[PDB]
């Protein structure tokens, strides 16, 4: 019955194993899903990835504020991004940007290594689709990366809205161990596998509701050994059947409610609020966004 | 008064035979939309595909200035519907239709304006 959903999430009592990290190994590996007519992989995914997040208890505000990291293709468009601005509120403002050149339906666009991006705004939903396929060495040992992930890290911890929420894209290779240590300080969180792309080892790791302090704690090793485990022992059909049934696509404008508050005033009452999606906490003052140059000869 | 013709060179070379822009974006939709040209999100009709509006506009894709003082791209950030017959070519379509100013639909692809 996992065909028919848009995809499959790794099942709780997974998480609780202490696997050792193996090698990933994919029964159903190379095997394709039959696309619809004239539609790409990278907008069947974000279709499937939004159809699984509106199952989830998202904080959906007036003036919802996304960031898109890893938005461009290698053809200069952004398919991800337009499934995203298909997908939100009208009025969402959207931001999106890559390592390299490309035209985008978002609201803003910054091009450059996401290091370079600083934002002034908290967000309350941060997508990533960053990716180094040189990550993918099977003939070396498998640890945690660093590169764009810490910028990640530190990102969710500086500029993510208490009750927003992240999804990130992972591979086999392509994981960090402090990344999932974060998602222990999310209200929920799991390692979703879309049905259309289910014969690779990538999932987008979903964190639900921050609350900006460790609610479990997490050994980001021993979790991504976890995730491969249950990928090499739950095989995935590849499916597009969810693609054809867009009639409950949109997210729903929630209206959820926006307030400030400062470190001292997070009550349990204030974390119970935002572990139900009822709650974002930040300013609602303008968005300015920015990427750093470097000057050179 | 030199000022490059991008939308004639295309048209030249659409009718020299040669191979219209790729990799517009088609978006996942009901097909049981408004069939209005462009708009807010995907409104396809069972006669149409939806597309994400950047993809399909000329100036963006070519990374060349927008034909208007202020340089505004009327397709970035909405979603542009294309007769399913044309959809092989959704920059030329656009780029060679005209919408109807009352009813929102394409000029011969859905406006009834003038019956
Ligand atoms: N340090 C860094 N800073 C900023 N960006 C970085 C980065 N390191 C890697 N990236 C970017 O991550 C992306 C991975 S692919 C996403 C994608 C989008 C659209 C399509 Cl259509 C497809 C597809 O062909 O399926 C794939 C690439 O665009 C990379 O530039
Ligand atoms: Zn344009
Ligand atoms: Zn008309």
């Amino acid at each position: 019955s996992q065909a028919w959903q848009p995809g499959v999430a790794m099942p709780n009592l997974y998480k609780m194993q202490r696997m050792l990290l193996e090698k990933c190994d994919l029964q159903n590996y190379g095997d394709s899903a039959t696309l619809p007519k004239g539609i790409m992989m990278n907008v069947a995914k974000y279709t499937q990835l939004c159809q699984y997040l509106n199952t989830l208890t998202l904080a959906v505000p007036y003036n919802m504020r996304v960031i898109h990291f890893g938005a461009g293709s290698d053809k200069g468009v952004a398919p991800g991004t337009a499934v995203l601005r298909q997908w939100l509120p009208t009025g969402t403002l959207l931001v999106d940007s890559d390592l390299n050149d490309f035209v985008s339906d978002a609201d803003s666009t910054l091009i450059g290594d996401c290091a370079t991006v600083h934002t002034a705004n908290k967000w309350d939903l941060i997508i990533s689709d960053m990716y180094d396929p040189k990550t993918k060495n099977v003939t070396k040992e498998n640890d945690s990366k660093e590169g764009f992930f810490t910028y990640i890290c530190g990102f969710i911890q500086q500029k993510l809205a208490l009750g927003g929420s992240v999804a990130i894209k992972i591979t086999e290779h392509s994981w960090n161990a402090d990344l999932y240590k974060l998602m222990g300080h999310f209200a929920w969180w799991t390692a979703f596998v879309t049905n259309v792309n289910a014969s690779s080892s990538e999932a987008f790791l979903i964190g639900c509701n921050y609350l900006g302090k460790p609610r479990e704690q997490i050994d980001g090793y021993v979790m991504h050994a976890n995730y491969i485990f249950w990928r090499n022992t739950n095989p995935i059909q590849l499916s597009s059947y969810s693609l054809f049934d867009m009639s409950k696509f949109p997210l729903k404008l929630r209206g959820t409610a926006v307030m400030s508050l400062k470190e001292g005033q997070i009550n349990d009452m204030i974390l119970s609020l935002l572990s139900k999606g009822r709650l974002i906490i930040r300013e609602n003052n303008r968005v300015v966004i920015s990427s750093d140059v470097l000057v050179n000869n | 008064a030199f000022a490059v013709d991008a939308a004639k060179a295309y048209k030249d070379y659409l009718a020299s035979g040669g191979q219209p822009i790729t990799n517009c974006v088609k978006m996942l939709c009901t097909h049981t939309g408004t069939g209005q040209a462009i708009t807010v999100t995907p409104e396809a009709n069972m006669d149409q595909e939806s597309f994400g509006g950047a993809s399909c506009c000329l100036y963006c894709r070519c990374h060349i200035d927008h034909p208007n003082p202020k340089g505004f791209c009327d397709l970035k950030g909405k979603y542009v519907q294309i007769p399913t017959t044309c959809a092989n070519d959704p920059v030329g379509f656009t780029l060679k239709n005209t919408v109807c100013t009352v009813c929102g639909m394409w000029k011969g692809y859905g406006c009834s304006c003038d019956q």
